[PDB]
């Protein structure tokens, strides 16, 4: 059996390959015996096609200071992010906050300007660069869309605020591009052993097995695709309703 | 001698042009022939002429 | 003169020792013929089987001036007829021909018309999908499936170079490496692949199978770094070895204490009860591109 | 229902499965691989394809490396599976066999034994097939068979020698192992024909010259039943090398003379344990003055 | 088969000063190279390189 | 024709069946023998022969269809010809009426 | 064929059915053993034959019948591949007691 | 059209092998002979048609 | 191979034409005219019989 695959919830992941490839089936005097071998599918973090897949999901696959990881982490995105203004809109920095090791994770998929080494600036204004509240440098003078390593319990702040300000060098202002975020939202990429689970249902059998006492074999644990497959499961099935 | 001129008359007959000089080539060419990566001492691309 | 080249040996024959008869002196055609000429040549390089030679005519007049050097190169294939080395074409119960040729497997014909059928006697739509594009196919002989995951490309530690080279060890009599595959890393994150391990009846020789990766600049292909593999009969499945550092592990001669985890690779497993998707590359390519 | 009659079509030629194949090389690093195939229906056409293993990157082989199959028009009907493709005259061939239940003239039990046909024919330049040549074999393949060809398994295998342009062709019986040819060993009988239709069984000796090609036979895995194919060899005597080679002519230096007819007519080579001896025979050109015009 | 590094070897430097590579020498077709390089190899690895 | 020319196209495996299927003995006792030698080759030449057949036919129905083709585009210039006398004939009545 | 699956208990609409279809094989089995059968979800059509064979190096030449049991599966054009054949004639001497 | 009257050319070879194979006597044991008499000017006459 | 002295009316004579001739084969000792040729008047006759 294969249900092909199905996309994630929230828009930001889909599950692959769901196929349950070996099916036995034993009658012993009245029992009737289901066996699945080798049952399994795949994760990968990837969404529908949008500014918030191809954004927020490279900032989730590249890292930082800690040493690749930061995954399973809480992140706070936004919902909806649009050109606000400056000299051309090209990819643009758009950041995503960690709060559990509260680092800034800002992407931009193309850079304009080689002379000015301007700043991650997160202000609550867009308009005072006086009321600055995050200034972050550069390493590189091209920008790789470095971790920014937020330090304190800034997570309501980087709520607050909004329109990071790209260039805000020495000039005050210099609009290169902002984004606006609208609302924003809350996701966790953790799982756990129990939190994953298939059900069997049939009759008034109902069958939970999760990767707590039922799993094959357990991927990484990484932004990357987990495949993730079962021990054989029986599903003993005898009280169904045969009906015609 | 007389199949390559055969197809190259043809050819010429149907207002082909590029075959036709390179099927030509095989008996006559004025920019002479290439054998084993080098130019060739003979002058006509057949014997017997 | 001729001077005849071949590994070490050059032997050079003049007129004045291999004439085979000395014509008129004129400014005519002077057609110079030779007795007939012993070489010997046993110092070659084999490289492949094939050792070239090299047979140069030299002409020159006594002012110093050549009247010509003629190069022509001969090729002499050594006849080679080890078992191990002569392609031979097996059957699988299942019906899936392939060929072996030393450690690789190539698959040769295809079943999957049945699937075909099964769909065709349905609507036309049900044939040109996903779905019946990625039909599963039976395995390539006896053999399993590693899935590998490769870090993310860093000049520090791979260096100058992005491809690397997958080689295999432990197989057959050739307990050396022999490249088993090739790839290039991703600098914005870590590779998946899939790779099929063939097997034979007692083809692994001591320490089960190496799966080494060469980076350039480095290479694990030292003790326990390389991924480890063997056939437990007691299981009558594939195991790996070498998953983590360990104090005792049964390799395919036994009990074994030194156990270091795999080095190179992100992370190395066996994708159990994993079927090959649908093909798009194999001798059968051709005809998969017409219909689909 | 064109999109039905053309996938009719396809089903009929991809689930051909291949029966035999051959090497027009003496190693397995170059050369072209040549493969027959038979159809899952039960009637007797065949297929033919050929791949360039020269391109083989070690586990990885390109789509174009392939040909696409091709129908053999002859009307073949070969007993079992003793067909097989050879290559001499550097042009294929193919090879087969045939059994007919033919009853001695002049016994009063009219007993059925099997005369053996030996069908040989070749591919011509628009892949129209001449008429086979046909040899009756049917006393070595009895005497291989002893006197049983029903109860085993019969295969053959074709080999070009080229040091000669003569063919080198084995009719056995199946087993685990083989032995060395000429003599006791009966399993092995061959047969050599010439590039016009002489055929010649050989003695004793003149078989085991060939001892070594008794690697490329199809043999019973030592897992019961289990059959393995082997793909038969074009076969040198240790080292091959044409017999004859030139370079014409070329312009001599300063454009003031040239010389031509650079050949070397006769290239023979003798294998005396370790030593390889290269001999050449005849070789000769001709210098002469003109200049370039 | 032949290694190409042994051979660009057996014909380096380049005259500049250092090894030559494959783009370096484009560079001229086969009889020409054949003859600047002529002492240097011969006929079947010039065919190869 | 696409029928007939189809049907053409499928007389080739019971032909080859035939073939292969005579080359069995069909008198046995005490005189065995009689298969047809040779038969199958017959086979093969008669498949070859319908498979011309029906190729001649294939070719003609095609070029039947592009006949008809070029009818239908000779209709469509004469008729635009047509149209354009109409027009222009009418601009004359204009003008004669002026 | 037809789909009972819109079977309303006796009563049934006439698209349930399905027009008749010449099965072009030439099958002339014997009496009545002939058969429909369906796998890998295709239609496969099976019979057999009987055929007066003598069983050689027998004085008498007795004519037993040889039972053929032939298979053939339509294709998706409806061309029959020629059929599959095979000897079941022990085993039906066996069933019908000789 | 030019396919088919190629492989229409191609069925003089078959059809005359068909004829000369015919020949050999087909009956034997006690009861010889049954060779198809006049075979080969059928296929002649095949071939030539 | 022979080759043939350039023509010289004074050794030769009237003709620049020459034949070639067999003798002592079979049973016949006397001539037999086996080859002819034109001799050249500016350079030497090259030919294989």
């Amino acid at each position: 059996l294969n249900m092909g695959s199905a996309i994630g919830d929230d828009s930001l992941t889909v599950m692959e390959n769901g196929n349950i490839p070996q099916i036995t089936s034993k009658y012993s005097s009245d029992n009737l015996a289901i066996t699945l071998h080798n049952a399994a599918f795949t994760v990968r973090y990837d969404g529908s096609g949008n500014v918030i897949r191809n954004k927020q999901i490279s900032a989730m696959k590249l890292t930082g200071v800690d040493g690749k990881s930061q995954y399973g982490n809480a992140f706070i995105i936004a919902n909806t992010v649009k050109h606000y203004g400056g000299y051309s809109d090209l990819g643009g920095p758009i950041t995503v906050y960690n709060k559990t090791k509260n680092y800034i994770a800002s992407v931009q998929g193309h850079l304009m300007n080689a002379d000015y080494t301007r700043r991650l600036i997160l202000t609550p204004v867009e308009n005072n660069y006086y009321a600055r509240l995050f200034e972050f440098p550069f390493s590189p003078n091209t920008i790789l869309n470095t971790v920014f390593t937020v330090g304190s319990n800034k997570t309501s702040d980087f709520k607050k605020c909004s329109y990071a300000v790209d260039g805000n060098n020495s000039q005050g202002f210099q609009i290169f591009s902002s984004y606006q975020s609208s609302g924003w939202l809350d996701i966790d990429t953790g799982i756990n052993n129990t939190d994953i689970k298939i059900t069997v249902m049939a009759g008034s059998k109902t069958h939970t097995f999760t990767a707590s006492d039922h799993i094959a074999s357990l991927p990484a644990n990484s932004f990357d695709a987990m495949p993730y497959t079962f021990k054989p499961l029986e599903i003993d099935a005898s009280s169904l309703a045969f009906t015609n | 001698y007389y199949t390559p001129m055969m197809c190259f008359q043809r050819l010429l007959q149907e207002k082909q042009f590029d075959e036709a000089t390179q099927w030509i080539n095989y008996v006559y060419n004025p920019a002479g022939y290439i054998v084993n990566g080098e130019i060739a001492p003979w002058i006509w691309n057949c014997r017997p002429l | 003169k001729i001077t005849v080249m071949a590994g070490s040996k050059t032997h050079t024959f003049t007129a004045s020792d291999h004439i085979a008869s000395l014509p008129a002196n004129s400014f005519d055609a002077m057609p110079y013929t030779f007795k007939p000429l012993e070489i010997d040549a046993s110092s070659l390089a084999f490289t492949n089987n094939i050792a070239p030679l090299d047979i140069v005519f030299e002409t020159k007049a006594k002012d110093g001036r050549v009247l010509g050097k003629i190069k022509q190169t001969l090729s002499v294939k050594r006849v080679n007829y080890n078992p191990e080395d002569i392609l031979f074409l097996r059957e699988t119960h299942s019906g899936a021909q392939y060929m072996q040729l030393g450690v690789y497997r190539i698959r040769l014909n295809t079943l999957l018309a049945s699937q075909l059928v099964s769909r065709a006697n349905t609507g036309i739509d049900t044939i040109l999908t996903m779905e019946t594009q990625r039909l599963p196919e039976p395995p390539l002989g006896e053999g399993f499936f590693a899935n590998f995951v490769l870090p993310k490309y860093d000049p520090a530690e791979h260096g100058d170079e992005r491809w690397f080279k997958i080689h295999i060890g432990n197989v057959g009599g050739n307990t050396g490496r022999q490249p088993y595959y090739s790839g290039m890393l991703s600098d914005t994150s870590e590779t998946s692949m899939t790779l099929f391990v063939p097997y034979a009846e007692g083809y692994y020789m001591h320490e089960g199978v190496r799966l080494g990766v060469g980076y350039q600049k480095i290479t694990y292909d030292n003790t326990w770094e390389s991924a480890f593999f063997y056939f437990d009969e007691t299981k009558q499945q594939f195991v790996l070895i070498n998953d983590a550092d360990h104090d005792s592990g049964m390799t395919q001669q036994g009990i074994v204490k030194n156990i270091k985890k795999y080095k190179g690779f992100l992370n190395v497993s066996i994708a159990t009860g994993y079927s090959a998707p649908m093909d798009f590359n194999s001798a059968s390519a051709l005809y998969y591109w017409e219909l689909f | 229902d064109a999109f039905k009659t053309y996938l009719t079509r396809f089903e009929t030629v991809a689930d051909l499965k291949v029966v035999s194949a051959y090497h027009d090389n003496v190693n397995s690093n170059t050369g072209l691989t040549w493969f027959v195939g038979q159809t899952r229906e039960n009637l007797p056409e065949y297929y033919w394809r050929n791949v360039d293993i020269s391109r083989m990157q070690a586990g990885e082989l390109a789509a174009n490396a392939w040909k696409e199959w091709t129908k053999i028009d002859t009307a073949v009907n070969p007993y079992k599976d003793a067909i097989r493709p050879v290559i001499f005259r550097e042009r294929l061939h193919l090879i087969w066999v045939e059994k007919e239940e033919v009853a001695k003239n002049g016994t009063d039990p009219v007993e059925t034994y099997d005369r053996f046909t030996l069908k040989l024919a070749f591919l011509r330049h628009d892949g129209s097939w001449s008429a086979p040549w046909s040899y009756d074999i049917t006393t070595q393949v009895e005497a291989v068979t002893d006197k049983k060809p029903d109860t085993e398994r019969l295969a053959l295998a074709a080999s070009g020698f080229q040091g000669e342009d003569t063919l080198l062709v084995f009719v056995y019986k199946t087993g685990k192992s083989y032995s060395d040819f000429g003599g006791s060993n009966k399993n092995v009988a061959g047969m050599t024909i010439y590039g016009d239709g002489s055929f010649k069984k050989m003695e004793n000796t003149a078989l085991s010259r060939y001892s070594q090609l008794k690697n490329t036979f199809d043999i019973i895995h030592t897992q019961g039943n289990d059959l393995v194919r082997k793909a038969s060899y074009r076969f040198a005597q240790d080292f091959e090398v044409p017999a004859s080679l030139n370079m014409g002519s070329a312009i001599g230096d300063d454009s003031l003379t040239v010389m031509e007819n650079g050949n070397i007519p006769q290239i023979t080579s003798k294998y005396s344990s370790d030593n390889l001896a290269i001999t050449l025979h005849n070789a000769a050109f001709t210098v002469r003055y003109d200049g370039s015009g | 088969m032949y290694s190409t590094a042994v051979l660009l070897n057996k014909i380096s430097p380049t005259r500049d000063g250092q090894t030559m590579t494959l783009a370096d020498l484009q560079y001229l077709s086969f009889s020409e190279l054949r003859k600047i390089f002529d002492d240097q190899l011969s006929w079947g690895e010039a065919r190869h390189l | 024709l696409d029928a007939a020319a189809g049907q053409s196209l499928a007389g080739q495996v019971l032909s080859i069946a035939e073939g292969v299927a005579d080359l069995v003995p069909n008198v046995f006792g005490l005189a065995c023998g009689g298969s047809r030698w040779g038969a199958a080759l017959r086979a093969s030449a008669s498949v070859m022969s319908l498979s011309a057949t029906a190729s001649q036919y294939s070719a003609d129905k095609i070029s039947r269809s592009e006949a008809y083709r070029r009818r239908r585009q000779e209709w469509e210039i004469q008729r635009d010809n047509a149209d354009g006398e109409v027009k222009q004939m009418d601009a004359q009545l204009e003008s004669l009426k002026i």
